[PDB]
RNA sequence: GGCUAUGUAGCUCAGUUGGUUAGAGCACCGCACUCAUAAUGCGGGGGUCACAAGUUCAAGUCUCGUCAUAGCCACCA
RNA sequence: GCUGGCGACCAUAGCAAGAGUGAACCACCUGAUCCCUUCCCGAACUCAGAAGUGAAACCUCUUAGCGCUGAUGGUAGUGUGGGAUUACCCAUGUGAGAGUAAGUCAUCGCCAGCU
RNA sequence: GAUGCAGUGUACCCGCGGCUAGACGGAAAGACCCCGUGAACCUUUACUGCAGCUUGACACUGAACUUUGAUUGAGGUUCUAACUCUGUCCCGUGAUCCGGGACGAGGACCGUGUCUGGUGGGUAGUUUGACUGGGGCGGUCUCCUCCUAAAGAGUAACGGAGGAGUACGAAGGUGCGCUCAGCGUGGUCGGAAAUCACGCGUAGAGUAUAAAGGCAAAAGCGCGCUUAACUGCGAGACCCACAAGUCGAGCAGGUACGAAAGUAGGUCUUAGUGAUCCGGUGGUUCUGUAUGGAAGGGCCAUCGCUCAACGGAUAAAAGGUACUCUGGGGAUAACAGGCUGAUACCGCCCAAGAGUUCAUAUCGACGGCGGUGUUUGGCACCUCGAUGUCGGCUCAUCUCAUCCUGGGGCUGAAGCAGGUCCCAAGGGUAUGGCUGUUCGCCAUUUAAAGAGGUACGCGAGCUGGGUUUAGAACGUCGUGA
RNA sequence: AUAGCACUCUGCAAACACGAAAGUGGACGUAUAGGGUGUGAUGCCUGCCCGGUGCUGGAAGGUUAAUUGAUGGGGUUAGCGUAAGCGAAGCUCUUGAUCGAAGCCCCAGUAAACGGCGGCCGUAACUAUAACGGUCCUAAGGUAGCGAAAUUCCUUGUCGGG
RNA sequence: GAACCCACUGUCGUUGAAAAGCCAGGGGAUGACUUGUGGAUAGGGGUGAAAGGCUAAUCAAGCCUGGUGAUAGCUGGUUCUCCCCGAAAGCUAUUUAGGUAGCGCCUCGGACGAAUACCAUAGGGGGUAGAGCACUGUUUCGGCACCGAUGCAAACUCCGAAUACCUAUGAGUACUAUCCGGGAGACAGACUGCGGGUGCUAACGUCCGUAGUCAAGAG
RNA sequence: UAUAAUGGGUCAGCGACUUAUAUUCAGUAGCGAGGUUAACCGUAUAGGGGAGCCGUAGAGAAAUCGAGUCUUAAUAGGGCG
RNA sequence: AUGAAUACAUAGUGUUGCAAGGCGAACGAGGGGAAGUGAAACAUCUCAGUACCCUUAGGAAAAGAAAUCAAUUGAGAUUCC
């Protein structure tokens, strides 16, 4: 089953998105460009535990 | 015992505004599962194939094209 | 959720922290012994040592995780 | 009067069969240098051009051969009131589908080029 | 299921002795059955407490030697002075209580207080869903698609059919590009069917998945680059008890793909879901119990329920009652009545055939049409502030679809007998063995031992053997009641 | 209920029962006694099973309570710093290394403890049956005796007597 | 086998002579016997040769007084007069189904008037009745899977009404629509005609849609 | 429901929507951008007693602002006024 | 005054004098302490420190003179509205 994960801004603002992923087919950590509203720029977001 | 006995809730689809009526921009004209009607001039199409008005005017239904499609449009 | 202990041939128990340089007993098949038989003796086949990585001159044997199982304990949205 | 481009309309307009056109346009056509292209191929896409052809294709004409269109009349159904209960009848209003006669080888707008 | 209604028949007014067919007679707010978020008592591996029993730590609790484990722990042996004696003696004292004194036997044990783990139907409070052609058993409970659904929407049944509790960082965005399936011909292995080439009529292919509505600017299929599967919103509508749900042009910021006009706020769409409370995590220019902080709280983002009885009563719950009880219902079952007639019984139509020939003396296949209101049933209209019985006994009354007796037609009717049909209800129409039996089997009679209705006639006329209270036992089921 | 039988507990300040305790019954008794449980004169007798639940005896491995409190992480401020920020000691919030019993898991015994005591397919010279044999699963697959029984649905089983 | 103590059978009695008896029979009758007097055990307790028996005609938890006017979504009852209007038995949710809540339906006050309805014209979408075989299924007979004749369909459609529904304009008629507040009741329905599911084209059967009547309406 | 569904043998007397407090709406009276006192004192229904309550401002969770305020980077848009 | 085990003593015993016990309304103080019910079920909770039981005063009782509040550095024992 797909597991829930957080995508955390690399700008250090603490902003984050949430999504799901299949760990069997995507073992590596997700990295994707997303818009951060605290700094109003597009930056890289990285996978973290849903916690 | 029976293996039947299920049904889904109604969806209330159908024509909401008929030909000759006056509409305001944003008014929904047709609720439809598929494209039984297609969008003409001043009519927009939603993600669930809803047809809505994008201008103020009078609704008109017609049949046009090489495929015989049913069109709805808004005349200003 | 926490602490533990296990998973080795067709069927079973070892081999357990370095140079493991996986064997032991029953299943078989063939051979020998017998006037004919066994038991017994010999040979062959039958696993690839739960999986995935890490260090290392040595990894079934250790460290990390992911399974299946067992034992005790804990669970006031 | 022909040719090309863009539309209106979407079979009375289409499909099929036969015939015709190279002055211009179009099409086939020559080559693979440079631009660009093939999950391989200059077949397509693209570029550079005029030795040929109207064959193919596209257009134009003819044909009711398939298709399409289609009355009038009648029948089925049906709202209202009345009468009956295998679900019909009467008054009044309405009126198909199928089939029959019959029709059809479209009709228009803008721009440019030839004779 | 009528003394009281309709039609009609009969009937002068009033006692007395008898009788029990009716007044759904009197008696007891039905005890059977169902319901109420009723009661009680009993059971248990239902839930949650407690008594009792038990473990260790600390306290009452001290002194000396010793041995041993990973500074500390544990063990052993002595001692007396705390403490024990329901052991002896002395005194208060005329006393098998008690108190004090002297011994003796024990002794830092036993035992008690506080805390703590285990056990705990011994005891206590409770729970143990609803729908339902009665209830139980079975099935079902939320969401999506089609039909029922009567050409707008909506529309029920334990009505007819299927799916869901997901998947995907590409299977999303964009620019560019491409058409499926099948068939017929040829062509190494290679054929029914692999791949190649050319043609014919063709959406019959596909669309992650069920169905429906759709799909050429294809919404189907590829390639390159990419993250719009953005943030703040949002005119206006659909749907709607609420809580919710759905579509959305357009504006601002940042971005991706395009030469560009532009397209993009996840996927052709409609299922893939869970309120509130209580907490966890990341931020935050809010709050901060004298003041500065902090703890805690608020706001924004997000996490934890098969709460599937899916608007979710608790964090936490199964059974028995024939030992039973209360409030209710003819809203709802068992008896009898009523409606109906599938079933049951009786009759008729056609007639293959059977009958040495010959459908119809007597039978009669395959099919068809009715009658009755005896059976098994369907429904739930009357009765639950009571219509109170399976059979026997006593006493009956009616129907005729006639068992005997009476009168006839036909006959495969010689006679005697028999078969079949028609008319006929005046009278008549067994005793015993077995069993609670009605029934049935049997023995022996008779002219015959008919079929039915009457609350399956008759218990305010009798009985009480069976069923169906409380006792007890066997087989079986259950841990147990 | 009973005489008879058996199991089991109890060494005396007995077990057991009543009670909050003091105390009382047991008993002014002492294992030939007292309590609990089942069976029920007598005759002949009383088979197999310890897998389950319980009881009894082991074992010292795993797990676990209070208690104890090693470490780690924060709050506050003397001070240091232009400032940002850093920041001892002392108080204080939190975390829980080590020690830690019974119980449970583990190993045996125990049925006159609660309890349990199977299935499938074939075989002897006509026909039948099976002294006999193969196979699967259990802790074990019903001995003696009895049997349409206070137990038997089919069932008024079949045969014999009356 | 008498007294005494019991209580196996039968008739009677059952508003009794009697809230358990009489009569005729019956069992024990030196024992685990019967009996007088006075004592002990007290309610989740006692006692029981054990029936849930007995504990003052009361027992699966005695009696009395208090908590107490327990609670009861249940049943019953609810008292003088006249005038006006006038329902519902549906939807949604519910440990909910004979209760209740929001909405629908009634009444009263205020605001506001033509914004409303009937009918006539005009515009509009449909997939039912019927019909048909062009798709999906199904059917019969011929010819060589196709071809020709021929039927059928709630979950088939190349077609396709009448009605109904939405909107605009208009004449006449009518105290019509709408908004804001106070008070409710009701959420067991019944029959009949028409369109249907279910049942047997049964039921005064059952479940929907639609209209009338009853309910709550006499003649 | 004439019902063969319930209740009443008859008469006379008794027998069931109350009281206190709070709150909302309507009518009526006083005063009116204001209205009103409570306990209490008081030869006491008077007269004193202004603490308090309602109305006169909203937005936001709040700090804060205020005819505006919240959300937001936004003076855009939008919600409550 | 007398008087043991036991030598002093003590326990024990006796006489005289003084005092107490019991009853009764409500209010007070203290020691124990439910359930029916509500939550539309029920265990936390409620009912409620209520009912009830027990001990014991006074004309009243209890409390009372800050190791108390407050947060412009202010108030000033207890009790009642």
């Amino acid at each position: 089953m797909r597991d829930k994960i957080r995508l955390v801004s690399s700008a250090g603002t603490g902003y984050f998105y949430t999504t799901t992923k299949n760990k069997r087919t995507m073992p590596e950590k997700m990295e994707i460009k997303k818009f951060d509203p605290k700094i109003r720029q597009h930056v890289i977001f990285k996978e973290a535990k849903i916690k | 015992s029976t293996k039947n006995g299920r049904d889904s809730n109604p969806k209330m689809l159908g024509v909401k505004v008929y030909g000759g009526q006056t509409v305001t921009a944003g008014n929904i004209i047709v609720r439809q599962r598929g494209t039984e009607f297609h969008a003409g001039a001043n009519v927009g199409m939603g993600r669930d194939h809803t047809l809505f008005a994008t201008a103020d005017g009078v609704v008109k239904f017609e049949v046009k094209g090489q495929f015989g499609r049913r069109y709805v449009k808004v005349e200003t």
